[PDB]
């Protein structure tokens, strides 16, 4: 997962 | 200096903000030891980005990724590392709903012994450039002599209790990370660990995990003496439809224990408007409306984020700390920096009338407790014996028009800082 939002 | 606690770099503050401070880049260096072998625990890697902070003459040796990704996510990371063939991974079993591997810590095994470093940012570039994140650095524990007779134990159990939340992930590439710890002499240790694991815990061990782990450290090896506590982070659960389902029962109740005012400190839009990184510093502050309009009641309990003391009111918090300061905010009696947010996911919630702790997710903290330096309590070192609070006190009550930043409604009447506004979708 590359961030919080994907 | 008895504390080991660190603020990461934040690019764009005056040089004097960062005297003190550590990018992934220092951690990793030679001068920290000769890298043999690293494990990362984290929840979102960037692996092209972490293995460039890795010294050249370290970027092949062994890396091993803890994550608890799934499916379609899982894959992308392989394929991330793939190229590296240097790097294994480890996924976390998470077998309960909404759960998370949210531990950062770095295992770092050298040649001259081991680090153990427990922190709060994920292994990315924007978790590192202009955020407040903390940073816990162990000693370089020595290897236990060839022929001799040792536990390598502190008298926090930091070596025992570390052991143990590998062995709850009941993984084959832990446990080769375990029988390196069982090897070290831990024993100059001088903080507690405070671990979440997901489960349902019944009895004894309640006390192993989230907030009974740290009321059962706090009863245990602190003494009583009006002491506020203090909540700061950057995520906000579910926290149920008034203060009395968790937060001020059970909650509060674990942290205040020893041997109330409550302040929480979670960024306004305005504290987020007018960051350094301006609007996107929302993208690591993911409270939703969905939650938020749960839950009116607990943004009475908010305060802004400012932080003088360190120069970092601009640069947006993605640590997470506790503590119970005096009631002049001069002194405190245990600080705790974690990974833990405002969450039950992270904390554990009670269930089946109590008698069963339910925690959703894998989170690591370090409980800093003045018994462990042979003290009563800290002073506060009121610029960051002398505990560095990375924040400003007392904390400042939101203003009648500040609201909570949350992060998936837009922002279109103000510009920030970069002169964008904030429209997600
Ligand atoms: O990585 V999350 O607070």
């Amino acid at each position: 997962k590359l961030n919080y939002y994907d | 200096n008895p504390f080991q606690f660190y603020l990461t770099r934040v690019s764009g503050v005056k040089p004097k903000y960062n005297s003190g401070a550590l990018h992934i880049k220092d951690i990793l260096s030679p001068l920290f030891g000769t890298l043999v072998s690293s494990a990362q625990f984290n929840y979102c890697f960037d692996v092209d980005w972490l293995v460039k902070q890795y010294p050249p003459e370290f970027r092949k040796k062994p890396i091993l990724l803890v994550h608890g990704d799934k499916r379609e996510a899982k894959a992308h990371l392989h394929a991330q590392a793939k190229p590296y063939e240097n790097i294994s991974l480890c996924q976390a079993k998470l077998d309960i709903a909404f759960g998370t591997h949210h531990t950062k810590m770095m295992l770092l095994l050298y040649e001259e012994g081991l680090r153990v470093v427990i922190h709060t940012s994920n292994l990315i570039h924007a978790d590192w450039h202009q955020k407040t994140q903390g940073i816990w650095l162990s000693p370089l524990y020595p290897r236990i002599a060839d022929g001799t007779h040792k536990s390598g134990e502190s008298p926090t159990h930091f070596k025992a209790n570390l052991i143990s939340y590998l062995t709850a992930y009941n993984a084959p590439s832990l446990k080769e990370w375990i029988d390196v710890i069982h090897k070290h002499d831990l024993s100059e240790t001088n903080v507690y660990l405070i671990g979440s694991t997901p489960g349902r815990f019944q009895g004894s061990q309640k006390d192993n995990w989230g907030h009974f782990r740290l009321k059962k450290l706090l009863k245990d090896h602190a003494s009583s003496m009006s002491w506020p506590v203090v909540g700061q982070f950057s995520s906000v659960g579910s926290l149920g439809a008034d203060e009395s389902k968790w937060l001020c029962s059970e909650f509060k109740e674990s942290m205040l224990t020893l041997g109330v005012p409550l302040y929480l400190i979670y960024p306004s839009v305005e504290n987020v408007r007018t960051s350094l990184e301006g609007y996107p510093a929302g993208g690591s502050l993911p409270y939703s409306i969905q939650t938020a309009e749960k839950q009116n009641w607990l943004h009475s309990y908010f305060h802004k984020w400012s932080a003088e003391t360190s120069g970092r009111s601009n640069a947006m918090p993605h640590i997470k700390t506790y503590m119970r300061p005096s009631p002049d905010f001069s002194k405190i009696a245990w600080f705790l920096v974690t990974s833990a947010n405002l969450s039950k996911a992270a904390w554990g919630a009670l269930e089946k009338n109590g008698t069963q702790l339910m925690i959703r997710s894998y989170e690591l903290g370090v409980l800093f407790l003045p018994s462990a330096l042979g003290l009563d309590s800290f002073k506060v070192k009121q610029k960051f014996a002398t505990f560095p609070v990375p924040y400003d006190l007392p904390p400042e009550l939101y203003g009648s028009k500040d609201r909570p930043w949350i992060w998936n409604i837009p922002y279109v009447k103000a510009p920030d800082t970069h002169g964008n506004m904030w429209v997600p979708s």
